[PDB]
């Protein structure tokens, strides 16, 4: 067949969000609140193109907007966030429910210094709409032309010409 | 209807408790008002990603953000 | 005989477990969902005789997704030439294929 | 050596069947089938079928081979056996030598000789085992399957009580 | 053979287009033979239970003849329908493929040379 | 056996055949065969004697081995196609294993070695069920997989069944074994025309079921299981000898009887496909089963026999046995050839 | 991986203790015994009822095997169908028990 | 293809040849039959888990349940033979040769 095209290693260099999973899980509700638009443009491009090579730049925007999400935490509320993700980080299942007062301190300092409202129960699971400028893929599966169907039956049904025509049976 | 029932409750109380609990388990979800909320909670549980829609221009019932007031809500679950 | 009771009565007895491209619990795709979808949409309605010869490429792509014989054959060829150049000494593994580079994300 | 562990279990699985299809007695045939069920269960567990592996342990070994050993106890109180055993073992070890010296073999089908760790998938499934939710789908999507299986088991109870009566 | 035809509307004994075909008359000789099979069935039924063969159960022989004619009428309708479908598919396939059925040129016997084999 | 339980078990036999006939998923095909076997095992053990236990054990082992080979065929189909539709198979190894497994379920040669034994050990009604109703489901699966059936395998199995069913019944005095070798020969006749025209396969199946049902119903009506007890029938009921005469002449294929109808059509559908030698030697072998039928009705049905004095007691009692559908089945098993173009309703 | 370590450790400790138990008093030279049971040498008669309770276990264990994915099946979105099939399976287990009851299959080991 | 599939099929064919021509205990034949079922379970499980075809995960349990019910049926036949001859030797099952 053909050669599969791959992007170069410079096309894959972006500054990584090099924080732990409890750090990501601690700020995840405010992350889904504040980093909505580039994340949803990326996941729309990712379910529509069905190809990650066509989804690099939007992904870079994700990694552009996540870092600016954490810098904006690090400039303002580094200590209550640190006290919060440490308590998230203790738990083996990483329970939100074991960590409600540290969550309250982090949410208080974030609403005071950044004005961010934490999403409620049922908001980040909504199907939202995304206004992009990229065109709709007319053939995301790269499917070739389908075979033409067999001709259907038409014409009025006539009797059998002289019956069964089986050796001597005249009907 | 009460002579046979008292007779089987005096002879076989294990089977009377068995048929009674089985009958309650059969008929009671058709009478409970909370059976609707079981269905509602099991469809409100987001196991998958809420895959976004391309904004065609006319989808007023679809939000543009999770914190927008339109869309499905879970206030019925936060209150109960 | 195939007395098609399920289509005559309009009931779905066992069409759901029949293919991998059907509706799965929690929208789980199979690994060869796209290939099986392409081959089913190729071979639909044209009959099996025309399907065996006119949908050969989709069926070969789908069978090779299922069994991965060509992919394992290519990995065998690359790993065997690599083992030969390691035994001869004309090749050395890079630090990202020896485990000395502290992976990306 | 640890990368081929599924393969290694499969060899024991083949050996286990030649362990009991040689048939010294239904006693030792049952013992060989129980060891074979354990190692094939290890094969199943190493692909992520944890519920199906515990169905091998709970239902096949813990449920059914118990009844085979029970009936072997109550109802049933060399050269051919050992020869068939060593014959099948020589056949299987020559197959292992072929597929390890060649990394390709054809007995009936064409078979690769690398390990089956390559043929997996690189994704995740979120907060569920896909195999667990597919078995949970027996009650939501598998209605007709539950109907025919429950009717077959009810008929199975009735049929056992018919033919064990003798009247 | 024709199993892809009656797979779009399966389990139809008589389809709707079967109503465009002429139904058999009640004096169809096939249907009269089926009624004679019913009369033979009534006679064998009186023979195997030691009844008077031509005398006993005239209502029973009447229901034998009636039931065989009743079943055979719809069986003959389906028979005529399936041969009509066979000819319809044949003719529509010949019309949709003119290259496979060429109009071969009719030569009269004045051009056709046949070898004479004398009987002597 | 309790008649309610008998009704439930017969409905489960019918239900398993229906599940094999209607289902689109191979697992449900396998389930229908499992249900059918599990339900038919008590019908064979109705009288509770050691011959029925031997027959049921042999039937269990053959149908269980066939069911495991069927599931292995389905599983190789899943390897090489990733799906489960009951249609053509996607591997010749699955094709061979499923043809072998269905040949074991039908009793075709070389897996014929249970059909004369099991039919001998079980009563006449359960042998009727075995030789008629248990043929419907594997012929349905063979009807749906015929784009994948290897021609050489199905013709080898077919002509081997026809030869073994021909040369196995020459030696037989037991009526159930004559019917069983006749079963093996007729399944060869059904499966040899399968890849040419499956409508004639269905025609042979229905005419065979009618003639076999006629023969077992006459056997139950006379309570005769051997040739010599069949010879003692004319002094009790003379019409029953006439009916076993005309029905055994029909099962071998005499014109102008109805059992000549399928196989003639089968020859008529094998010379279209330019096979001349194969239906020729096939009907040569059918002449041998017709020939021992003509010995088994000339020597031992027509010319009247020495009787016993206790038969003169049995003159004073009529048959109270429910001979269900027996005149209809006897007319249909003999006098149906003028309606030979009825076969188009099976298309 | 750590599971196989644990299983192998338990099998190793059991085999160690069983071998020490079978061979620490075999160091002793105690005495050699000749020693020349309720039944003497009669063949073990088959008990039909023991086989019937074993097969009844096997069939109800299969019905249990069908019942086993119910905590996961309660998480479905088709709860009416799921609840119906769950009650149907436990009812069919109860019907198999009722037929085992009323046909005297549960007698003398009731 | 996959190499573990060859071993599972070879196990199936070993137990299939163990079922077919030995003429031994009947229980040994039932053991070979359930070894065939065991290898079918393992092979169906590895295929369905390999392809991530979720709806067929309930398929091997079905393959277990029916066949184990089948196994129960076979044991009862054996017990009837064990109530007739005192042994399960299949050469006692030769009444129906004539
Ligand atoms: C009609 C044909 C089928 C009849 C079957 C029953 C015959 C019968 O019972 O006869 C006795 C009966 C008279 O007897 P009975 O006094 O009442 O009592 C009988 C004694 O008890 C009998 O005394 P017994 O039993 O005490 O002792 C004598 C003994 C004597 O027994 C013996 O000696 C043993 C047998 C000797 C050797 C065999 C001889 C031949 C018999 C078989 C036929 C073979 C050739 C057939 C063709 C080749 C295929 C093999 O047994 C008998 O005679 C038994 C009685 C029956 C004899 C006849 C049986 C014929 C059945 C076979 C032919 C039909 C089926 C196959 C056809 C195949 C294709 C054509 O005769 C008839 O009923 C004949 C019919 C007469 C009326 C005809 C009216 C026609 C009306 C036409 C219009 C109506 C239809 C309209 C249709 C359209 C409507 C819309
Ligand atoms: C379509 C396929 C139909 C296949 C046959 C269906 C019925 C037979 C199967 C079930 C069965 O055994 O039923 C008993 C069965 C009697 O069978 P049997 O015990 O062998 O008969 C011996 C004596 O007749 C026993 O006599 P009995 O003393 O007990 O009382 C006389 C009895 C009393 O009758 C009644 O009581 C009936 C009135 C009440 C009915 C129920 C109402 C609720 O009348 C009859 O039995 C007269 C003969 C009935 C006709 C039998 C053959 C039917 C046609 C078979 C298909 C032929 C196709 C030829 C194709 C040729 C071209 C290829 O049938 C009936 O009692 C009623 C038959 C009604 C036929 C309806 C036809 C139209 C269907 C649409
Ligand atoms: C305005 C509206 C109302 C108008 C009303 C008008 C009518 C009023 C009168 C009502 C009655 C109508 C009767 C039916 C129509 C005429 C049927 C006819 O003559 O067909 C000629 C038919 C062919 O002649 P054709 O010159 O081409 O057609 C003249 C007409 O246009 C015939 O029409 P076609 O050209 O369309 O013929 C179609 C085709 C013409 O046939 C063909 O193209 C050739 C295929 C024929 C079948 C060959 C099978 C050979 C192997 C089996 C042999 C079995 C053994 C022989 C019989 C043994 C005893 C059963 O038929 C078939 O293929 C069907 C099979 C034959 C059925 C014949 C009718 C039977 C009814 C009575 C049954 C009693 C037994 C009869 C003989 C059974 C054997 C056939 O003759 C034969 O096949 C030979 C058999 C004799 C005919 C049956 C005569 C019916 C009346 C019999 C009364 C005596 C009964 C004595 C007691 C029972 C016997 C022991
Ligand atoms: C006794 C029978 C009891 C169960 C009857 C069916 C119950 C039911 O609601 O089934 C719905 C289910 C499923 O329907 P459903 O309504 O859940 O459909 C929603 C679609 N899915 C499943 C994809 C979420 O089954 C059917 O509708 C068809 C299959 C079974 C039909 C009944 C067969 C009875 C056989 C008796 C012998
Ligand atoms: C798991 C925790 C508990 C483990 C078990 C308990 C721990 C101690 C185990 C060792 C105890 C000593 C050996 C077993 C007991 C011996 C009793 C006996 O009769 O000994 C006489 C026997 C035999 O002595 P004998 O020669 O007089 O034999 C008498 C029999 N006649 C005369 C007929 C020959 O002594 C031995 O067998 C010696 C064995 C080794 C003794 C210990 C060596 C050092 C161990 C450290
Ligand atoms: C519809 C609801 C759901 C029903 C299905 C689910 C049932 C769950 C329990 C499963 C039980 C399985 C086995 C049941 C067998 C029943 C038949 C029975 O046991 O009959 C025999 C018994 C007499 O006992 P015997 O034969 O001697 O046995 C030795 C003990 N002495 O005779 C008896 O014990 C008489 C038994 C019949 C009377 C019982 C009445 C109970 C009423 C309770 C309140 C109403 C409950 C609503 C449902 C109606 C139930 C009848
Ligand atoms: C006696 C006749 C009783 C007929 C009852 C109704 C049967 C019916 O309608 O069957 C439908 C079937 C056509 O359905 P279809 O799916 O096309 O069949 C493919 C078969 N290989 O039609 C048929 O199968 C018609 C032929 C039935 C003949 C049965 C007796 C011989
Ligand atoms: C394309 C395919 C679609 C499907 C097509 C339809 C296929 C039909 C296949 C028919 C198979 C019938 C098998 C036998 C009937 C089933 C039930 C049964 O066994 O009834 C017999 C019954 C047993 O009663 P029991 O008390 O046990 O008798 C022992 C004697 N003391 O009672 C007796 O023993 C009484 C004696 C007489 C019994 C005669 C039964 C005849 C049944 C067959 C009728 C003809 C076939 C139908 C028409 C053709 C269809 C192809
Ligand atoms: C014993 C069995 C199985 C058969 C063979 C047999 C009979 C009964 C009668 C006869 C018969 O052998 C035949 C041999 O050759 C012909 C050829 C004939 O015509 C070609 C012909 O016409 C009536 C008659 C005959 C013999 C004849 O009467 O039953």
């Amino acid at each position: 067949p053909g050669i599969v095209e791959l992007p170069s290693l410079e096309d894959l260099k972006v500054q990584e969000v090099k924080v732990s999973s409890s750090v990501l899980k601690a700020a995840a509700h405010h992350y889904g609140a504040q980093c909505d638009k580039p994340n949803k443009e990326f996941m729309l491009c990712r379910w529509e193109e069905k190809d990650p090579r066509r989804c690099l730049e939007e992904g870079k925007l994700v990694n552009q907007c996540a870092l600016e999400f954490f810098r904006q935490i690090k400039r303002h509320c580094a200590e209550p966030f640190t006290e919060y993700w440490t308590c998230i980080d203790y738990s083996g299942l990483q329970l939100f429910r074991r960590c409600r007062k540290e969550q309250a301190q982090f949410d208080k300092c974030v609403l005071d210094k950044l004005g961010w409202v934490r999403p409620d129960l049922g908001e980040l699971s909504k199907v939202t709409k995304v206004k992009t400028d990229r065109p709709l893929p007319e053939n995301p599966y790269h499917s070739r032309a389908r075979p033409e169907p067999n001709p259907e039956v038409e014409g009025d049904l006539k009797p059998a010409r002289h019956g069964s025509r089986l050796f001597f049976w005249t009907m | 209807v009460a002579a046979f029932l008292k007779n089987v409750w005096a002879k076989e109380p294990v089977l009377v408790a068995s048929f009674a609990i089985a009958g309650l388990a059969v008929i009671l979800p058709t009478l409970s008002p909370y059976t609707k909320y079981s269905l509602m909670i099991n469809r409100a549980t987001p196991y998958n990603y809420p895959v976004p829609l391309r904004d065609d221009g006319n989808m007023p019932d679809v939000p543009s953000h999770p914190q927008d007031p339109q869309g499905p809500s879970l206030e019925w679950l936060k209150r109960l | 005989p195939f007395f098609d009771v399920q289509k005559k009565l309009g009931v779905d007895l066992d069409h759901w477990m029949t293919i991998q491209s059907a509706e799965q619990p929690h929208r789980i795709p199979a690994r060869c969902h796209a290939f099986e979808k392409e081959w089913i949409e190729c071979a639909h309605g044209i009959g099996s005789i025309r399907a065996e010869k006119e949908c050969k490429i989709e069926f070969e792509d789908f069978r090779e997704c299922l069994l991965r014989q060509k992919t394992m054959k290519r990995l065998n060829a690359i790993k065997r030439q690599r083992d030969k150049l390691i035994k001869e000494g004309k090749y050395t593994p890079p630090p990202h294929h020896s485990g000395q580079e502290d992976l990306r994300p | 050596m640890m990368t081929y562990i599924v393969f290694i279990l499969s060899i024991i699985f083949v050996m286990g069947f030649v362990g009991f299809s040689s048939k010294p007695s239904p006693i030792y045939g049952g013992l060989g089938l129980i060891v074979s069920g354990g190692v094939g269960c290890g094969i199943v567990l190493n692909f992520g079928g944890s519920f199906l592996g515990l169905m091998v342990f709970l239902i096949y070994l813990g449920g059914m081979m118990v009844v085979f050993g029970y009936t072997t106890a109550m109802a049933t109180e060399n050269k051919v056996v050992l020869g068939t055993f060593i014959t099948g073992l020589l056949m299987e070890f020559l197959m292992v030598y072929y597929v390890l010296k060649d990394k390709e073999v054809e007995i009936v089908f064409k078979f690769n000789g690398m390990g089956d760790w390559v043929i997996y998938d690189t994704g995740d499934s979120g907060f569920f085992s896909e195999e667990a939710m597919g078995i949970a789908a027996l009650y939501s999507y598998g209605t007709w399957l539950v109907i025919v299986t429950g009717w077959s088991l009810l008929i199975g109870v009735v049929v056992i009580m018919e033919i064990t009566r003798g009247n | 053979m024709m199993t892809g035809r009656q797979a779009r509307a399966p389990l139809q004994f008589l389809p709707d287009e079967a109503r465009s075909l002429p139904p058999p008359k009640l004096t169809d000789p096939r249907l009269a033979y089926i009624g004679f099979l019913g009369y033979c069935s009534g006679l064998i039924d009186n023979a195997i239970r030691r009844r008077p063969v031509l005398s006993a159960g005239l209502h029973r022989q009447f229901l034998y003849i009636t039931s065989f004619v009743f079943v055979g009428y719809y069986l003959l309708k389906r028979q005529d329908y399936m041969y009509a479908v066979r000819d319809h598919d044949m003719f529509s396939y010949i019309k949709s493929h003119p290259e496979d059925f060429p109009e071969k040129d009719k030569k009269t016997y004045r051009e056709v040379f046949e070898e004479f084999h004398p009987v002597r | 056996m309790n008649p309610i339980i008998l009704i439930i078990i017969l409905m489960t036999v019918m239900l398993g055949t229906i599940i094999v006939m209607i289902s689109t998923h191979w697992l449900l095909i396998w389930i229908g065969f499992e249900m059918n076997m599990l339900a038919i095992i008590p019908i064979m053990m109705k009288k509770h004697n050691p011959r029925a236990t031997e027959a049921s054990t042999k039937y269990f082992l053959t149908q269980s081995t066939a069911s495991m080979l069927l599931m292995m065929a389905i599983i190789i189909n899943l390897m090489f196609s990733g799906q489960w539709t009951v249609m053509k198979l996607f591997n010749p190894m699955a094709s061979m294993l499923m043809t072998m497994a269905l040949a074991m379920k039908l009793g075709m040669a070389p897996f014929h070695f249970w059909v004369p034994e099991v039919t001998q050990g079980i009563p006449l009604s359960s042998g009727l069920i075995l030789l008629t109703w248990q043929k419907l489901a594997p012929m349905s699966v063979l009807y749906q997989i015929l784009p994948s059936i290897n021609l050489d395998l199905i013709l080898t199995l077919s002509i081997l069944s026809i030869t073994i069913g021909g040369w196995g019944g020459l030696n037989q005095t037991q009526l159930r074994k004559i019917m069983a070798y006749s079963s093996i020969a007729h399944m060869g006749w059904m499966t040899a025309v399968l890849l040419y025209n499956p409508t004639m396969t269905l025609l042979n199946l229905i005419i065979y079921i009618i003639m076999t049902s006629t023969m077992f119903t006459l056997f139950m009506a006379n309570s005769t299981t051997t040739t010599l007890s069949l010879s003692h029938t004319w002094n009790k009921a003379p019409i029953m000898t006439i009916l076993v005469l005309i029905t055994l002449l029909s099962m071998g294929g005499l014109p102008p009887l109805s059992g000549f109808m399928p196989k003639w059509m089968i020859i008529q559908e094998m010379t279209k496909n330019d096979s001349i030698i194969l239906p020729t030697l096939m009907a040569i072998t059918a002449l041998l089963n017709l020939y021992f039928y003509m010995r088994l009705t000339y020597s031992t049905a027509l010319t009247m026999f020495p009787s016993t004095n206790n038969m003169k007691m049995k003159w004073q009692f009529p048959t109270t046995k429910r001979m269900t559908l027996l005149p209809t089945m006897t007319v249909l098993s003999t006098m149906l050839l003028p309606l030979t173009p009825i076969l188009s309703i099976l298309e | 991986m750590n599971l196989m370590i644990t299983l192998l450790t338990n099998f190793t400790l059991a085999t160690l203790l069983v071998t020490i138990a079978f061979w620490l008093p075999q160091l002793n030279v105690y005495s050699e015994k000749t020693s020349p049971d309720p039944m003497g040498s009669a063949r073990l008669p088959f008990s039909m009822k023991f086989f019937l309770v074993a097969i009844t276990f096997l069939l109800f264990d299969l019905e249990i095997a069908l019942l086993l994915p119910l905590p996961w099946a309660s998480q479905t979105t088709n709860l009416n169908t799921m609840l119906t099939m769950a009650l149907l399976l436990i009812f069919l287990l109860a019907v198999s028990l009722a037929y085992e009851w009323t046909q005297k299959g549960l007698e003398w080991t009731e | 293809m996959s190499l573990v599939y060859m071993n599972i099929m070879m196990a199936f064919t070993v137990s299939l040849t163990g079922l077919l021509m030995y003429r031994s205990h009947l229980m040994s034949s039932l053991l070979c039959l359930e070894g065939m079922m065991l290898s079918l379970f393992i092979l169906a499980t590895l295929m369905i888990l390999n392809s991530h075809f979720t709806l067929a995960s309930m398929m091997p349990i079905i393959l277990l349940v029916f066949a184990a019910c089948e196994a129960a049926l076979g044991l009862s036949l054996l017990v009837m033979v064990s109530n007739t001859y005192g042994t399960d030797y299949v050469q006692n099952l030769n009444l129906l040769q004539c």
